[PDB]
């Protein structure tokens, strides 16, 4: 509706518009699964490539701009699939850029000092962790005109921010099935660049490719242009 | 071993508290900083920021979309005859939804402030003729007709004499809710054909006029929420 | 920028020169000037190579002609150049590059034709086909000197409004007044010397907003010519 | 492969290659397993000599230096085999150097005053200690070119650490299997004499013995010295 | 009673925390320390020490390795012919794998900075003869030949004056990613001989040289990870 | 409500940790201590006998 009543005669605070707040905020960024049997699962491990194009939302926000540095907090929610708890011991590792990842439930991966990882129960309150700007450039960015060395087009291997390793804790096999919710919280922000807002919907999380034979437009359409 | 109480809140995780997290890598040193031009520091910056509207959207303008960007002007048009019209009402759908302000509202709940809505002529530098911008304040009337809008708050334009020229909604404010609807305080806007369109012999019998709008210093905003933008 | 009514100049640059309008409306890209980039390990065992020879002077591209239907067109730098002059033998036996530039587009059209470029420049031009996974080929992502027209100028060939790209360093010609517009663009990168062969630190594009319009009889394209010039350009090239 | 694009303009901070951020990080050093009875088990106690010479990554790391100072910390991580905690009590007993070592599930040796002991019930958070520099001389050394008095080669006991008595709580038997994993962390390292590194596969702890039958060249080989 | 409450992280354990542990032995006192040479602060004070490379690491030279930390010049060799090449990739497998530098980088992610390559000619005193050294820049072309090497980076080494040379990469970089692939921006070092081998009656018509590399003070690492260098 | 986190070591009881048990009894005065001949500060006093 339009109900034009109650009119704000009070300026509001310039905190809220700013980039901080704007992109503050924990979020799920990932739900991973690994349930006892059945497709994905007779291993008993999970590799997580720390993704941000995970969900379109979060996605759409930061391609607002060109570059972006930033510091990030990781906070884990585990539980079984229908959420209880039980006393478990979980094993999460870091695994830094151009670092070897797990392939197996046992790869000598886990063990590897330099792959920073965290131990925790299930019953344990959610593990938190603060990952830096691991970028070798001064800052990520969302889009890379050229080339990195064409299907290897646009991709920036600049932005690379490391991977989970999840898994339970023991030679055997745990008997609960698992789903743990990912949520990240980005601290520091800092953008430059500000760029044209989305307009079409997203196809791939590696480039910006729109459906051409469906181009849809930014404002509804009326009838009349005096049709009010 | 001093003396502590866990009060109630323990152990919980609220993904609005600011707190600190352990570092992952205590030993690592991020790559340092440059310098980078362009860089933004509250998107009211970018606000304030003039994009176009999509003054002519019409249902048959969906596939050739450019054509949403401008609208016309003709000899035709009579002298007195209403041009076009719309509200000043960036957070809701209309032609605001193709300026970069329309969408950064989309991403808040409440908001007020100025606005300045341009309109750029672009026919040919040989024609001439007058029209009037009127802004309908909220809760008004819709003009009329071109007499019964020059005793409201207008600009008269001639286009042979300035090829843009801007107006200033003086207020609006939107306070949202839920029940969806809008407790926006927004007034109108009417373009009139004060003369008709003059033109001699060689020049194109119509020409555009490309209507771009923008916050200005005093407009805020406040209240996150994810947009309704995407699917 | 420049349009009538303005005393009109002869601006000289080594060995070239245009008869460009003195309009002291010039766009400055994101509020800053061409500069020469701050010390960096690199460049300190190895300073950096500024030719001041062939390479600073005015670069005059093909022109452009402009129908009724042209759709726009678009150029990826420092690719344009790349195969252009100096300033490509420089720019590529040299690994590193860096500069900014002073971009000008002009129009030239009678006082009885109508019609409105957009004219910006915007970092990092990614561009995406009309899908299934597909990255766009080789020759319409690194256009070179000649440029490409623009298929979809409503969403700019990247799923991104038109409609928006004002939040870019942009200049508006409306043959109705000015007729030519100029661009300062400083170095945009996340690195101080990237690579002037891989990467294009940006794009620039000239889109008509308001179709081209006359009366049949008069000339049915309209030139459009771009001139480019480079400010504080290096090179590294570690050797 | 060799992509040559992305060079890295900026200097790298010294502070990453300084031996305290080289040798710290916790690490996995060894991992016991007292299952309730197969082989080795129908005991109920563990000894396990504080040896660093466990994980050749780690080994290989020290053997850079001669001679080597350092604090260490110790965290013991407990589950069951498969990763499931249970409320059982636990007890970790540590020998120092030239002290009576347990030999029995209930040997006076845990009673000792003197040998501090650490308990903790397996839903506890793991439990954390520091272990000083228990050697004699001014460093430990990792090589010793003389005899301590031949069999007796080179073996330094002035690098004697000391000893984990591990066990469960209580005069029965517990009816858990236990596996706990041992992370063990250099705190203020001082290092002297650095000496050529590591280039044959280790064959034992006490020695640098190499398989002169087969010895490896320490750089791939090629063609010609042309073909590159 | 101190009110408090647990944050997200109680009770886990992150083998990158740095804490302090309880004093398994609080009335023990450490054998004090003494002072010993040598001591060593910063594995840098290392990397800038010169070790030798394997330029002669040839498959036939395995079965007797010594062989490959030289590699030879004669008379047979005609003026202008190339002696050898390899490229300057520290962290790669290859020649560098057996200098201190080459096998520290492995310890690390990335890294950059000038390194300087010396050569050293042990023939007989009583031979003299030039050798062309050439560097060929990052994404450079390989020397075609000795004419199109003398007009890129080079040093003439007449080894009748000098017995030993050193050249100075200006800059390398190394940005490791897995996929596995080395961002590594390097160039590549060209042997010709500028002139033909010569001796007077009596020494020996084979000499040989020496090669060796390490960093120059400007050269850094950052990132540790467990090496790919045992089994 | 202050903010604080249960690092590893929690719980456990160290048989050589230095801490503060509570006093069993806090209204009680010990017997004060008086003077007597023969005092020793460090058995070392003992081993040069």
């Amino acid at each position: 509706n339009l109900i034009e009543t109650r009119c704000v005669l009070n300026h509001h605070s310039t905190q809220e518009t700013a980039i901080g707040n704007f992109f503050s905020r924990a979020g799920l960024v990932s739900i991973i699964t690994m349930p006892t049997t059945g497709t994905q699962n007779t291993d008993g491990y999970v590799n997580w490539d720390i993704d941000l194009m995970g969900y379109a939302q979060l996605r759409r926000k930061c391609e607002l701009f060109t570059y972006m540095r930033f510091d990030a907090e990781f906070t884990f929610v585990v539980a079984k699939p229908n959420g209880e708890l039980v006393p478990q011991l979980l094993q999460y590792m870091y695994v830094p850029p151009g670092a070897p990842k797990p392939t197996s439930r046992d790869s000598f991966a886990w063990q590897t000092a330099t792959n920073p990882s965290v131990f925790v129960k299930m019953t344990d309150p959610p593990a938190q962790v603060s990952v830096p700007f691991m970028s070798p450039a001064s800052a990520y960015q969302w889009f890379y005109d050229g080339y990195p060395t064409d299907l290897d087009y646009g991709q920036c291997p600049n932005n690379m921010m490391g991977t989970f390793s999840i898994r339970t804790v023991g030679i055997e096999k745990s008997p609960h099935s698992i789903t743990l919710r990912v949520y990240m919280r980005i601290k520091h922000v800092r953008a430059w660049i500000p760029r044209p807002l989305r307009n079409q919907p997203y196809l791939f999380k590696t480039n910006p490719n729109y459906k051409g034979n469906d181009i849809k437009c930014t404002s509804t359409s009326r009838d009349k242009i005096t049709t009010l | 071993g001093i003396p502590t109480e866990l009060k109630p809140g323990t152990n919980q995780f609220l993904t609005t508290d600011d707190g600190v997290s352990a570092p992952i890598l205590p030993g690592f040193h991020p790559t340092p900083p440059i310098h980078i031009p362009g860089e933004v520091h509250n998107l009211l910056e970018i606000c304030r920021v003039e994009t176009i509207l999509e003054v002519n959207n019409l249902k048959t303008n969906e596939t050739t979309p450019m054509q949403r960007l401008c609208f016309p002007v003709s000899v035709q048009s009579k002298t007195g005859e209403l041009c076009a019209a719309f509200r000043a009402d960036p957070g809701r759908d209309g032609p605001w939804q193709s300026t970069i302000l329309g969408q950064l509202c989309r991403y808040y709940t409440q908001w007020s402030g100025s606005l300045e809505v341009t309109f750029m002529f672009a026919g040919s530098f040989m024609a001439t003729g007058k029209m009037l911008i009127a802004y309908t304040p909220p809760g008004g009337n819709v003009p009329a007709d071109r007499i019964t809008a020059m005793l409201g708050t207008h600009v008269i334009w001639d286009f042979g004499l300035q090829s843009s020229v801007t107006l200033v909604v003086p207020w609006i404010s939107n306070t949202h809710y839920r029940a969806y609807f809008d407790y926006y305080t927004t007034g109108i806007i009417t373009i009139w054909y004060q003369t008709n369109y003059v033109v001699p012999i060689g020049a194109p019998t119509t020409a555009y006029i490309v209507a771009l709008a923008a916050a200005q210093d005093n407009f805020t905003m406040k209240l996150c929420k994810d947009t309704e933008d995407i699917e | 920028a420049c349009g009538y009514s303005d005393r009109v100049a002869q601006l000289t640059i080594g060995n070239s020169t245009i008869t460009t309008q003195e309009a002291a409306n010039i766009v400055i890209a994101y509020g800053e000037w061409p500069e020469y980039c701050p010390d960096t390990d690199a460049t300190a065992v190895d300073k950096p190579t500024r030719p001041d020879v062939s390479v600073n002077r005015f670069f005059t591209l093909d022109t452009k002609s402009w129908a009724k239907d042209s759709k726009g067109w678009y150029w990826k730098f420092p690719d344009v150049l790349t195969e252009v002059g100096v300033f490509g033998q420089n720019a590529q036996f040299h690994y590193l590059y860096r500069s900014g530039f002073c971009v000008h587009v002009q129009c030239n059209a009678s006082k009885f034709h109508q019609g409105a470029l957009l004219v910006a420049v915007l970092p990092e031009y990614v561009l995406g086909t009309i899908a299934e996974n597909s990255h766009p080929p080789y020759a319409t992502t690194q256009p070179g000197q000649v440029g490409a027209v623009l298929t979809h100028p409503y969403v700019l060939d990247a799923g991104i409004p038109l409609s928006q790209l004002t939040v870019c360093p942009h200049q508006w010609i409306n043959l109705r007044t000015n007729n030519c517009a100029t661009i300062i663009v400083p170095y945009m990168n996340t690195v101080p010397f990237d690579s002037a062969l891989n990467h294009c630190n940006f794009g620039l594009l000239v889109i008509p907003v308001v179709p081209l319009d006359f009366n049949t009889g008069a000339t049915s394209e309209i030139p459009i010519t771009v001139t480019i010039a480079p400010m504080c350009a290096e090179f590294a090239g570690l050797r």
